[PDB]
């Protein structure tokens, strides 16, 4: 499934991302755009043998279990991050940023969202 | 070791530090972790004056980052109209497609930048171009329910 921008903003709002730790909703929509281009099916194998899964490209070395990489800190099979329901990816994403270092753990957000007008990513959506 | 410092200066809008690093033989096409050139970062952060200085010093106007985005991709999506024209007049491909097949027209349409869409159309933006998901700029405007943008693209 490939989300539209406003469609994913509305879905992320339903999953508790417009009121999470000061990380306003636009930050998350922008991050999903540059991580996966709004594609929940996106999968990219890293140079170290691990793979990034899902709409927020969650890495399989640390956060999920794919059977070909054993930390699984989100206690989830990596395949579960690929469905059209974004519950699994969001809950895992909330665990990644909540260690203290925050959004700077998000490579695509850090390089393409951080410092821009992130509110534009929810601009024009009737939420 | 100056290229890493020119990247920082370009993204940060240090108009004066960009000049000094340039004259001292800093690589105007240095790449960071994401494959961005100084011209990428200056267009991303809306620093018009640094964009012109990098172009005068021979920056690649169509350099692609690790995902295939050109500086015109980033300027069009962020709504920086001044930079988009400077990039076009200096030989930027108005119909460049990145790794997911998105053009500058796709990126400006996704964020409802009407004025930038019209400038891109004027410079020959292809309204039939599709990303890897089969979407045109028109389809994007419909998905986002942007009626004013749809009208622009319908003619
Ligand atoms: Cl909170």
């Amino acid at each position: 499934k490939v989300f539209g921008r406003c469609e994913l903003a509305a879905a992320m709002k339903r999953h508790g991302l417009d009121n999470y730790r000061g990380y306003s909703l636009g930050n998350w929509v922008c991050a999903a755009k540059f991580e996966s281009n709004f594609n929940t099916q996106a999968t990219n194998r890293n140079t170290d043998g691990s793979t990034d899964y899902g709409i927020l490209q969650i890495n399989s070395r640390w956060w999920c279990n794919d059977g070909r990489t054993s930390r699984n800190l989100c206690n989830i099979p990596c395949s579960a991050l690929l469905s059209s329901d974004i519950t699994a990816s969001v809950n895992c994403a909330k665990k990644i940023v909540s260690d203290g270092n925050g959004m700077n753990a998000w490579v695509a957000w850090r390089n393409r969202c951080k410092g821009t007008d992130v509110q534009a990513w929810i601009r024009g959506c009737r939420l | 070791d100056l290229g890493k410092k020119l990247l920082e200066a370009a993204r940060a809008g240090q108009d004066d530090e960009v000049r000094i690093l340039m004259a001292n033989g800093a690589d105007v096409n240095a790449n960071d972790e994401y494959g961005s050139t100084p011209l990428h970062l200056a267009a991303l952060m809306g620093h018009l004056e640094i964009v012109e200085v990098l172009l005068k010093n021979g920056a690649d106007v169509n350099a692609e980052d690790t995902v295939g985005d050109t500086p015109l991709h980033l300027a069009a999506s962020l709504g920086h109209l001044e930079i988009v024209e400077v990039l076009l007049k200096n030989g930027a491909d108005v119909n460049a497609q990145d790794f997911v097949g998105a053009t500058p027209l796709h990126l400006a349409a996704n964020l409802g930048h009407l004025e930038i869409v019209e400038v891109l159309l004027k410079h020959g933006a292809d309204v039939n171009a599709q990303d890897k998901f089969g979407k045109t700029a028109f389809d994007i405007s419909i998905d986002n329910g942007n009626e004013d943008l749809a009208e622009i693209l319908q003619k």
